[PDB]
């Protein structure tokens, strides 16, 4: 959540100051950082732990739909709140079923 | 165990037993030995050591998502592994694997061998019993691929003491 | 050597093979593995040294009277001595005796084994071959036990490489 | 085989299994490898060939009476025979004997074995594992003799593959 | 050596006797067959050859590590390495381990396999009687998960000769 | 397995049965252990183990690829390939190979050995058999080559439990 | 097994475990192998089948009388016939037998054995160990020929996989 | 050989016999079987077959110099050479080290084992036998360790054949 | 073969027979066993099979041209290349060396040992045989060592049906 917003050029901070480029203007919501991050943290857990650059990732699996988009949308403004991350970020992927080594 | 699988009008089915017999004695009487491959196109069944068979049936898979899941294929490339020079660990165990296509059993030791015509294959200790089941029935009803296996493996396990009744039937639309 | 026996819809039939074999070799397939008594009242078949057989099919024949042709008896007390003697104790070989009642399988180490529900006996190497495909065949087919030992036989010589295609079959009367 | 006696709260309790077996094939499992004998006052199970244990608990029905019922003596007097006579050490076996008072185990190479606080009895491939679970049982639950050996005896067969479901209880009087 | 494990009610035991044999002799009666992984969060218990068990456990110890701990996955893993292609040391031994999630016994010729349901596991020579002891109380009693091992331990000890009685039970709050 | 080949008046003739035997039981009757090499203008028929023997075939394809298909030279090369220095897998198994020019038989030990004079050559469990037999016709009966091969065979299954009837009969116009 | 007899400042003590065992497990623990005998003027213990012993101590009793109670020509002479007996030879064991002068060891194959300056006797698998700790007791200690075998055998039975702690000790008179 | 080490009242006593055994006969009967290690700070005492115990104890001396001498640290390390993943010569044999520190045998299969808490340690064929005695002594006898281990050894040659009297005993000021 | 060396008064002398046995048959009965080495200021007699006696022998020469003909040094040094970490062939045989110096024998498995003080070293099937005579000699008669070698050979191949008698003894002025 803290990395996310506070540091200095912050993956929203930059997101939104690219969108900026296109004429757009999107504004992220607390309850939003909340969830990309426990987001992050998650898959970290659940899957392969790659420290930080994990939201690199929820990120940008997150921002493809406007970052596409975002030209044709000069003069808009983009509310990013949980309803939104929520469904940019499917669940769970892959049936992961490790047990086809398992007896 | 005990690994049978019959074959007729357009049904391929493959099924065996679960047990898995530490020396005389009983470890887990479910265990899925019929499992499917290739996104769900081929099935494969796997007979002898747990290590060995598990280690077998890897080997298999890694062919098959290397030559357009083609069976028979994948199924002499994985032999000629063996036949090359240097004799791999040459694993103690016996797969019957086979789908829309062909049936096929596969020992570790480094060959392919096919069906004798009633397209009845069976391995592990009791399948020479499940095989005479089905060997028979097939020869004598009209009883669907799906259910001459469900009868011959059970016809095994009463026999084999090393083969129980918690059976696990892949068949292949 | 496969000795099978069914009982099924008021027919008691025992039919085998007929190959005897030194070690790897054939040394006679035209044998008689199955033959009948006491005045062609009781027939049955045999698994080893044809001779121990008659020693042991005549040792039968009298135990048989003492206790008033009650199949059963004289067989629980045949395997009283086959094991108590020690003039018996080298004649290993397996026994099925059957006639108009029940049906008996006779052991020289172990004891008498009484069919199940089914009604149906099994010994030698190919055996429980035999017996898969009977069993099988007489829970789904509505064939006679002549047709079925006929076929179970037929299953069972087709992989013991002891048991071949001259069996000799005993319907009863 | 797998054969269990409990005694708990004035009952006394036999039962076992009943999967006669050649090797590792299944030969029958409908068997009573536990009887009643001396005018159903002793009960008494057996593990080995059936007729050796006949021969054996006809030896014992003789060798008890001349001692006058007392059931320890007429078995301590039998193991004293089953290895001085050369017709008898040729009778591999276990068992069982129990009657009002206590209860006993047989030898044919060792000698007789008298239970614990416990008055628990067992033999047989499984015997341990139904003992194991016995004792269990007998120390915590409230269990009846035969909900004991009951229970008991499926925790057996459901491990060693030579005991199986078919068991055959005999409870006193 | 005896090492079971029992998981309900949120409670999982994993613990197991202390007496390493040498030949027929007594090395050490005190011995921790069981100890903790992962910063203390893991449960494990190693039976067969101290030297080759030591060495299975070490390598488990070293895929947590590296796998956040992740338990079922760190198994997989390490099962992977007999399976790849170069034949490992093979180590003759057998591990129990367990955590807040799942129990998994791994054995060190190549195979990570799962509990029947009642989530019992036994390793070791005298397993399957603790097995049994267990199996058993579950099904009938109440007692706690780090109650049934404590008395199942026991009931083996009392019958395996490489067992003792000085226990070592590790529980995970 | 059962390999035999009788060369006369320019025609060669290698056939075998089509056996399969694991163990003491029947993989497949039908199997194809004479076959074609070099664009199909030599005879090839090989005997052991199903794995090791097609190791070997293979091996003898290779080089006859390399060698304008001079069959001696080939095999002398073969040969040499285990007589080096370091000791190749030795292949347990025995190719009777023939074409236009010449008969001879490898094994995978390491040699290549030529026929007597009748120009006889039969490998396998059934060899010696079908041997005595061609031995025997050719020196009385100017049966032809492709006729004495299938009689000897037959000669042969008769005998050989390992041996049966359906041969395959490449010969070489 | 273990027994051990001291013989210490006027007391001749006999004492050993109690644990019948079967192969690697537990079958009796509460076991006496000291008796004593001759109108419990000789006390005597054993190692083997506790039956072999009775046999034995029998042939002994009588055995003992013919030459007027001395010891060590009951036993002599028992050896004599132990070993030309074509039904004693079946009874291997080993015996400690004591009385007011002396102590003496007899067995089955060898021949007695007579004590050393330090009257000491041990026989059973645990036997050496026991000895092992009495010897030196005996020798630095002035402990009781009572509170040397107690001791003894506790250091017996820690060691010996075959050896417990319920042993049944006996002084003298 | 025998190797019996006992620690008490800031003494550190490892001493043993000196008989190289050669099948059934005697090398030579004065051997050092005990030695001096780290400027002869901590001590040494080596069992097994003379080749694999001297390799075994050089290992273990490079060690030491190569980590202050810590004793215990420098064990766990060599025990880590055979677990790693290249399978070592894996020499049979073992040994008995110690210091003013603690005392530990190491096994040249892979493992450092401590002391019950009676600080008594003994390898060799013979050991067992210089156990009991000192496992005794200890209990039983305010005894020196210096002179426990003396009389122990001495115990163990008279019963070990391969045990003889030529001692040495290094002591640890 | 019979080997041995005796030392006295500044006179070593080493000798053996000469037979080379095949099995139970006699290759040569002259074959020079004791050689010499270094420029022939060494003594050398080697024991076991043939070629690894040889090729032992030839390990010893190579050590000595290497360290001044220091035989000591040599020896312990040969014997390290058993001990570093690569197990060496191990050559099955022996060797008896000395000079003006010492004697020594050194095994092909990695040791080297010295003499009781007699100064009497005997390897090979006979040795033990020539060992008794000369020890015994040595002990009483002032004969020379060139004398009771000569003389213990003899008694040995009187003896040994492996130890002929034509000798070859090297002494060293
Ligand atoms: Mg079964
Ligand atoms: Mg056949
Ligand atoms: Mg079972
Ligand atoms: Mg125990
Ligand atoms: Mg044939
Ligand atoms: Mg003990
Ligand atoms: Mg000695
Ligand atoms: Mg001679």
């Amino acid at each position: 959540e803290r990395i996310l917003t506070e540091p200095h050029a912050s993956l929203t901070e930059q997101y939104k100051a690219l969108m900026a480029t296109e004429g757009v203007n999107i504004a992220f919501t607390t309850d939003a950082v909340k969830k990309i991050a426990e987001a992050a943290f998650r898959v970290n857990e659940k899957t392969e732990n790659i420290g930080a650059r994990r939201l690199h990732t929820v990120m940008e699996r997150l921002m493809d739909k406007i970052s596409f988009s975002a030209s044709d949308m000069n003069g808009q403004t983009v509310n990013i709140d949980a309803a939104y991350v929520a469904d940019a970020l499917g669940e769970v992927v892959e049936n992961e079923d490790l047990s086809r080594f398992i007896l | 165990t005990t690994i049978v699988s019959v074959r007729r009008n357009g049904q391929v089915v493959v099924g065996g037993d679960g047990q898995v017999s530490l020396g005389n004695t009983v470890m887990k009487g479910n265990a899925r030995k019929v499992r499917r491959l290739y996104n769900g196109k081929v099935l494969a069944g796997f007979a002898g050591g747990t290590a060995d068979a598990f280690t077998l049936f890897e080997l298999f898979e890694r062919k098959l998502e290397m030559h357009q899941g083609h069976l028979l294929k994948s199924a002499v490339e994985l032999a000629k592994d063996w036949r090359t020079d240097r004799a791999l660990r040459k694993l103690e165990a016996m797969l019957i694997v086979a789908d829309e296509k062909e049936s096929l059993i596969i020992t570790g030791i480094g060959d392919v061998v096919q069906p004798e015509e009633d397209q009845i294959l069976a391995i592990g200790s009791g399948g020479n019993y499940a095989l005479s089941a089905a060997r028979a029935l097939v020869e004598n009803t009209e009883l669907s691929a799906h259910e001459i296996v469900e009868k011959s493996l059970r016809i095994a396990g009463d026999i084999c003491v090393f083969t129980n009744t918690n059976f696990t039937i892949e068949e292949l639309p």
